[PDB]
């Protein structure tokens, strides 16, 4: 458990958000929980091009 | 280099203004709202090629680099330092050694014992230059 | 015609006015508004770079920027194109990281390096051969 990896993501719609979360949970339901515990965070899209780079940097 | 670049930009702006008196306005705000194409024509992109500056003939290609780079070939010296030999101005190598000096490859290497500096004299039937 | 120059902060990290004093009596003619708004650089990060460029852009109607980075982070060059991708402000780099060539750029942007392509280097190699 002390090791905790932090896979991010950038999806399209908020609903797919939920899907993503459930998916990663399966990746822990089958593989183990000692040196692992993948933790999933994400963000949603923006239209201001440079705002994409700024947001991805600052958040992810 | 800095002075040359500023001169390039100034000359391009002057040529663009001389083509027609319509100065290009800077963008509103990168941090602001979205952007849409609104340039009536390419402001100064076509005004970048075919530009001279007091002999320097920098002529950036369509790919996007200089067509007359200042390239100089260098060779490691006998004291582990980079030397300099030969420029490249228009098209010529303009090499700075008529005969390549046989350089010591290493401090621990076999001696050069297979090179003989032969000599001759110009005669009629023996050697013809 | 107000432009900006970002220095290397390493070799000539002094006398910003000295750079600002280019061509004092007459640089190239100074048609309308030839003035330098050059700033200083430091350890470069994509967040810091984007922040500084966006902040400067919402300034005194900036024009073509000359870049003079001293460090070699390689990918920095690509990032520069990205800015010229989404803000129609021409930009060119001369020294350092924004010197190695990148090849095919986006046809809807302007960014010109000052290095040597692969083909030119190969040609000079074969010539020296």
């Amino acid at each position: 458990d002390p090791k905790i990896v932090n896979i991010g993501a950038v999806l399209s719609t908020r609903k797919h958000e939920q899907m993503f979360r459930e998916a990663v949970n399966q990746a822990n339901k089958r593989h183990g929980s000692w040196k692992i515990q993948l933790n999933a965070t994400s963000v949603t899209h923006k239209p201001n091009a440079i705002q994409m780079a700024l947001s991805v940097c600052e958040d992810l | 280099r800095v002075r040359d670049g500023i001169g390039i930009l100034t000359t391009a702006a002057s040529s663009m203004l001389e083509k027609f008196s319509y100065i290009p306005e800077a963008k509103a705000s990168c941090y602001g709202q979205m952007e849409r194409p609104e340039v009536p024509m390419h402001t100064l992109h076509p005004f970048m090629v075919n530009v001279t500056w007091d002999g320097k003939d920098l002529s950036f290609t369509e790919e996007g680099y200089q067509v007359h780079p200042r390239l100089v070939v260098i060779v490691l010296n006998k004291d582990r330092e980079w030397e300099k030999v030969g420029k490249w101005e228009n098209h010529t190598l303009s090499l700075r050694h008529a005969v390549w000096p046989r350089y010591k490859s290493f401090s621990d290497c076999e001696p050069d014992d297979n090179h003989l500096s032969i000599v001759t004299l110009e005669e009629a039937p023996f050697v013809i230059v | 015609l107000n432009i900006a120059v970002m220095l290397g902060h390493s070799h000539d990290v002094t006398e910003r006015e000295l750079r600002t004093l280019w061509g004092p009596e007459q640089a190239a003619g100074l048609p309308l508004d030839v003035n330098v708004v050059a700033l200083l650089m430091n350890r470069t990060d994509p967040k810091s770079l984007i922040t500084h460029v966006c902040d400067l852009m919402s300034g005194a109607r900036i024009h073509g920027l000359v870049f003079g980075d001293d460090t070699d982070q390689e990918a920095v060059a690509q990032m520069l194109d990205f800015i010229s991708s989404h803000t129609f402000v021409p930009i060119l780099g001369i020294h350092g990281g924004a010197s190695m060539i990148m090849a095919d750029k986006d046809p809807t942007s302007t960014f010109f390096q000052f290095g040597a392509s692969i083909q030119q280097q190969a040609t000079v190699m074969l010539k020296i051969m």
